[PDB]
């Protein structure tokens, strides 16, 4: 290394974000093509390592930090995510696609509070009257919109609404069913609302888009331990323990502290199975 | 000794039972009280009592609710009893499926933020679908890794104030203390038993009226009070004398016996039901079973079995979709 | 037998009030509840508690509050112990000239309407205003012609138990059951005496200091709060208990001596002063001289005394105004 | 208001009884205590006791204890309450059955000269053998044509007591407020209802040992006392119990259960039986039936029936005799 | 958890003042008992009363008394209250000089032995030469080596009684709940302080009539007994309610101001007076200055204090000559 050195403690007195070891990536020649390249043909758990391995060389790489935190999102790693999209805010509050992933990252850990603030700052570029109030704006202007008619859904979702917000999913569904995205919030509105049956199908359809989205298969996990079928539960979350991560020499694990929430379910499940 | 912390003391079923908790502990201990907003105005409230040996406490909260709030984690230091009152009414709203997420999420959290700091630590679930909470409240405290089954109530001293309050009015020569009451907390789950008290009883086509009427109360008095708010007043009277009973119980000036609704612990299948135990220092000591049964009764003991056991399974697998 | 009834009991203060006297009558007492909204409620709620001998009865007046209102005069006969709750919050300021002319509006009806069925009652004024609001019921009462000078008891007890909730902390470990406070109700008007106490009195600046906490401890409670609010819990204490001793004065079982708002025929040159006076079985029986205090008491005194001629003075000033 | 007066309050009963029942009394009450030797000086000694509305009255009725002592007239004009309780020590130095013949005399000529002016107070009988002596006050009150079959009691609190205490020895931590006892006051007359109490009782042997130690009672105590006295510190207890419940049923203040000897009133084969009643304003009013029976405590009440027929015959043939 | 024991409880005071005990005793105690002649007599009456929650203990006496009774070390265990009151009937025989050698020999044999195997223990000395006997313990105990003086106190509540009763009964409306009386316990050396409680006084003549009443009023009911007995009732209630506070005091759930004749460790001259403390968990807490006096009063005072010098003198004169 002899100058490759630490870097590590560098880059964090600020970004309190763990970088972990084994990340080899960093240094083959450079890493970005390939974990950009990774999302389209293959899974979606190196390509946060390799945007971790490109990030970590200057914190002025805004596409670095906007993308880390989306990827640190699938692979069910809701903890690590919030302080890196908040550092890509800082960077540049103008931006669009930072605000937005930010209020997905915030109503997991049911924070309510800045989510309400990061949805009005993406719109612009007591306090839920007052955001809602701004929040309608385009009622209509912009009707073909996809992200803003798909923000009313995460605006219901955080004041327990999910009557409508399947509805104005419905809509925003088939305006543009090509990302996995959209048609997830469409499950998990369902699921959260005494009618999982009529949602596992696109569980499955959704698979077809990009076969990896941990989210989706867990809330079908979910699902189904809430639906009956006890044990299945576990023959899911078994392969989500092995599909999360660790297919790279456990990643360099360090604290993975946050993973743990994932573990839990396997215990409420094997639990209620008597075993 | 002995540190009472009801949480949630800012509605109607707080400031209340506060008040009413204040003029009945035993001389030389504190009392708690949080809420994210009015608890101050609470504070300030109640210490301008004469009442001598007794301090109170507070903390405030932020108004947008923070999971784990920094407040909880410094005033649950040294708490002894923790009543959790806290929760949205009994509103109608719409139906039971949205009440019961919407107080899932707020046990879960008021119950890990409390049980982190302060483990050894007696709780009194007097919330909403307490078929339901309950058994939210065991898988919590499951979690963390410390769960003493002696040491998890839920207070449904209500309905067995309401049964020994119809049958002393059309029986009305005699007066007595208390009857039993079995199953759980809902329309068609609570089994008053008649046959184990005092005194000849009235035919049977009154008795059945009496059950029906015991089952089916909370209704009427929503229906009298229009939709402005439900029952509160008689529902801080049952909380603050289980709450004393079991201060009484901690300390060592008495052993009553009363019948909760604590874990079956293998004796009676359906492990959430409401049958009597005698309380000690601590905790539950002995459960006794429920004895001599009519053979009227036993059809509703068993359909209030199978509900039950329909609630236990709905309740305690209350998950998330994530998102 | 009693038949205490209590006019009001639906808002802030009365709920309570309610609440605690239905847990501590004799055997065979009987309760009573109105107000315009919310007493159907109150009263459906209230009986669901066991408690043999008590009986629970209500009536509900009209939305547009008609003046002598037919439902009151139903509930008014063959009672006992008349309680005045009713009064339109605090409002965050607006004035006090339109909450006091609201209130003493409310006063008359109430008092009027009351009074014109059993004339031979006692009246408990509990109203904010005291110290104008009882020369109100005194002068509403002598237009009917049924004034008796030994039953009108205005409520001054929370000042005692401020005063020895405050001796208490600050001269641990005594401990003095009660303390004498004369003067009226209001601001400065209120004059503690602590030199008619058993004890070493800990000093004088000090001593000043917790005359000047007595004397605007009001203002705290309603600055804690926000600006929205007032003293709920801590006012239902000091009822409550006042009730209680008149009705056990009533009833033969006591023979208390207490401190009230009172109608001093003669002795002190004040029309209307808070002297002690015991109860008897007819209302007050015997008024007790003052007795002896310091000269720094003294000036304090003559003070009141000046700001009560002035509050009585207004308040038959603009009595009159209605002839 | 009442005048409870204790008849022979000087002996190893009445002294302690009198304490006990002073400290107990409502406001307004009065006591009267009465005996042949030794009436001032317990009126000397309760004198000085700070108890505020408790006035005492007493007199002394000369030695050779005349027929009709006119002094005892004077002490009963207005008494509401008797309790009689003058006997006479066994002599331990004798046995056998000659303390029917000395006692009956006694308790004739008391109740007549105590009824002969204030016919509407109830009678209570403290001496023994109570079942005895019973139909002896029964015949002497027919004899003046003047009865009534309400305000007739016999005190026979003591074996409750005594079982109670017995049970809850032998189920702890589980205690229970009473146990029902039936039959008679008298050896093998006396029949506990061990099943009809809540909890699950002990095996047959344990039962029936406990069964026994109940009957064989008035003897350990004077063996434990080496011949030279009976029990009195609890006699005391059950006949001042016993007065308290008597008083507050009849000022109106309570409703109370009991299990007293008294006339059956065609209800029963026997006519006089320890059934259980319901007090009130008026004395006994309701008598309610015994209910269900173990299978082996049928015999014990069927050889209690038998003996008491013939202690009651033997007991009544002897107001032949006399008068 | 506490543990009273009771010396000597076999005479006509032990009796009664045991009966008072063992009825209000805390959950949880073990009452003991111990007497030379009739321990298991009256061991074995008291355990009958169910009153669930205590255990009574006793010890059994021996041959004509020997000093340090090996009966009396086995019951001298782990105790926390320690009540003093076998003695001699003081009045019957006069001999006030010769009775004094007649009841200190047995405490100087009491204490020794009840001390060494219980070291921290309270001492409420109950015999009636109060003024000459405390004196004796504290002498003892010092030859021993622990004198803790918070811990040592002698009953004298029974002057105030008087006083207070003799009050209340001529301003009769008006009740005061004590009445402070300082001094000592002889006919001289009891001075009542009439003039530190709150209300209109009567005149000098009358008052000085009452003060020489509580004065003699320890021989009226000699006078009235003929000389046979002594006061018996009146002093079983002022000791049994005496200790109670020490309990309410020890075992941390109250902090009263009594008054008993204490060590006076500086303040007056004399050793030894009757003035008020503050009672508390360890013992005495605050002994608070005797306060202002009236001129009449210091008279009584200095006379009082003079003549208890030579009471106490006496005191520690047969302590040094032992034999």
């Amino acid at each position: 290394y002899a100058e490759a050195q630490e870097q590590l403690q560098r880059v964090q007195n600020e970004t309190n974000y763990p970088f972990e070891p084994n990340n080899p990536y960093m240094y083959h020649d450079k890493p970005m093509e390939e974990g950009i390249a990774m999302l389209q043909l293959a899974n979606m758990a190196e390509a946060a390592l390799a945007f971790e391995a490109v990030c970590q060389k200057e914190p002025e790489n805004v596409e670095a930090w906007r993308r880390l935190g989306t990827t640190q999102a699938e692979n069910e790693k809701d903890c690590l995510a919030i302080i890196a999209l908040n550092h890509a805010r800082m960077l540049d509050p103008k931006d669009i696609a930072v605000h937005a992933a930010l209020a997905v990252s915030h109503t997991n850990e049911h924070n309510v509070g800045a989510a309400l603030q990061s949805l009005r700052s993406w719109l612009l570029s007591s306090e839920y009257r007052d955001c809602c109030t701004l929040l309608y704006a385009a009622v209509e202007m912009n009707p073909n919109d996809p992200q803003l008619h798909a923000s009313l859904g995460v605006l219901h979702n955080l004041s327990h609404r999910f009557d409508e917000a399947a509805k104005n999913f419905r809509r925003a569904v088939e305006l543009r069913p090509d990302d996995a995205h959209m048609w997830n919030k469409l499950g998990a509105t369902l699921a959260n609302g005494n009618r999982p049956q009529e949602a596992l199908e696109a569980y499955n359809r959704a698979l077809d888009i990009n076969p990896g989205y941990v989210r989706v298969m867990y809330n079908m996990a979910v699902s189904y331990s809430n639906m009956a079928q006890y044990p299945l539960a576990a023959k899911h979350i078994t392969r989500a323990i092995a599909l999360q991560a660790g297919g790279t020499n456990p990643q360099g694990e360090g604290s993975r502290i946050a993973t743990r929430g994932l573990w839990d379910l396997l215990r409420m499940t094997l639990n209620l199975m008597d075993r | 000794m002995v540190n009472v912390a009801v949480i949630g003391a800012a509605g109607g079923i707080g400031q209340s039972l506060s008040l009413l908790l204040l003029r009945e502990l035993p001389f030389g201990s504190t009392l708690s009280l949080y809420d994210v907003v009015g608890a101050p105005g609470v504070a300030a409230d109640l210490s301008h009592i004469d009442r001598a040996g007794i301090t109170v406490k507070h903390a405030a909260g932020k108004l947008p609710p923070v999971p784990r709030d920094p407040a909880l984690t410094e005033l649950a230091e040294g708490v002894d009893v923790f009543v959790i009152v806290a929760g949205v009414p009994r509103k109608p709203g719409m139906t039971r499926d949205d009440l019961f997420n919407v107080n899932a999420g707020i046990v879960m959290d008021l119950v890990l933020t409390c049980a982190s700091v302060s483990p050894n630590a007696c709780f009194c679930i007097v919330t909403n679908p307490v078929n339901s909470t309950t058994p939210i409240a065991a898988q919590t405290l499951r979690k963390i890794g410390v769960y003493n089954k002696n040491k998890l109530l839920g207070v449904s001293l209500l309905d067995g104030l309401r049964a020994t309050r119809f049958i002393n009015n059309a029986r009305h020569p005699l007066v007595v203390p208390y009857v039993p009451v079995v199953g759980g907390h809902s329309d068609v789950t609570i089994v008053p038993l008649y046959s184990q008290i005092p005194g000849p009883l009235p035919d049977e086509s009154t008795l059945k009226e009496i059950r029906k009427r015991v089952q089916v109360a909370g209704t009427e008095v929503v229906k009298a009070k229009a939709g402005r708010g439900s029952a509160t007043l008689s529902m801080a009277e049952a909380g603050a004398r289980f709450t004393m009973h079991v201060v009484k119980a901690l300390m060592g000036l008495d052993t009553p016996m009363v019948y909760a609704y604590v874990d079956t612990d293998g004796e009676h299948e359906c492990p959430f039901l409401a049958m009597p135990v005698v309380l000690g220092k601590n905790g539950i000591e002995r459960r006794l079973p429920i004895g001599p049964i009519t053979t009227v009764e036993k059809e509703m003991l068993e359909e209030a079995v199978g509900v039950v056991k329909k609630n236990i399974a709905k309740g305690e697998t209350f998950a998330r979709s994530k998102l």
